[PDB]
């Protein structure tokens, strides 16, 4: 909707959780689990394809 | 609420008009501009407790910290009523030490 504005990835992810109804408190305390799950899922989908 | 369904940017209003064999839409759109740089932080540590913003974001012009809304810039003094606490800050990454003002303690004097 305009010129691009920089933002750290963690805060964008926090906004995305806040959008769906889960408060941002949850994400900041489980960063490692989310990162590991995301990496495993993307590797699995690559292997499946 | 869907992005770019009618108009480019945030949508406010629309006006219809007729044509010989069609319709013409006038969309009114809101576009931000004239941005700036700021230094952020995820949460604030104070007296062993971690404070998060309610609806906004922590910014710092260089010496002091403030909470502002995402799409506009009006700094406000950090208080204990526009933020909320959840647990102690020892696992959060990006924490910064600072103080949190409250009205009740100065009021009681
Ligand atoms: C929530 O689920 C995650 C993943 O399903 C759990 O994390 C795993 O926990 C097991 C149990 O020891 C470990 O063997 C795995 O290595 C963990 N995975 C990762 C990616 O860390 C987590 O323990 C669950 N938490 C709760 C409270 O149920
Ligand atoms: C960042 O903002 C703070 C808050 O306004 C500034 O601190 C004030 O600066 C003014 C001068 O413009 C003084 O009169 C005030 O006494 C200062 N304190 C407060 C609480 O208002 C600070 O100067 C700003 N930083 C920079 C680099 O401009
Ligand atoms: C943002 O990235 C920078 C770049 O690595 C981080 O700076 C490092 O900070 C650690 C401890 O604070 C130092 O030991 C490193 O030497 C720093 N790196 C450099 C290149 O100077 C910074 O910590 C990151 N910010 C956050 C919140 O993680
Ligand atoms: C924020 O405050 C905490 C608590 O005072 C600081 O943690 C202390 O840091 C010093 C120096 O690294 C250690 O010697 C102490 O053992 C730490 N704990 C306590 C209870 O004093 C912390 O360094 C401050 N700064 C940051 C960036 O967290």
């Amino acid at each position: 909707a305009g010129a691009a504005l920089q933002i750290p990835f963690a805060m964008q992810m926090a906004y995305r959780f806040n959008g769906i109804g889960v408060t941002q408190n949850v994400l900041y305390e489980n960063q490692k689990l989310i990162a590991n799950q995301f990496n495993s899922a993307i590797g699995k989908i690559q292997d499946s394809l | 609420k869907r992005v770019d369904f009618c108009g480019k940017g945030y949508h406010l209003m629309s006006f219809p008009q007729s044509a010989p064999h069609g319709v013409v839409f006038l969309h009114v759109t809101y576009v931000p501009a004239q941005e700036k740089n700021f230094t952020t932080a995820p949460a604030i540590c104070h007296d062993g407790k971690a404070h998060f913003p309610r609806e906004g974001v922590f910014v710092s012009n260089g010496t002091h910290w403030f909470v502002t809304q995402r799409n506009f810039y009006e700094p406000q003094i950090i208080t204990t009523d526009n933020t909320f606490v959840s647990g102690n800050c020892d696992v959060v990454i990006g924490i910064v030490n600072n103080t949190v003002y409250d009205p009740l303690q100065p009021e009681l004097d």
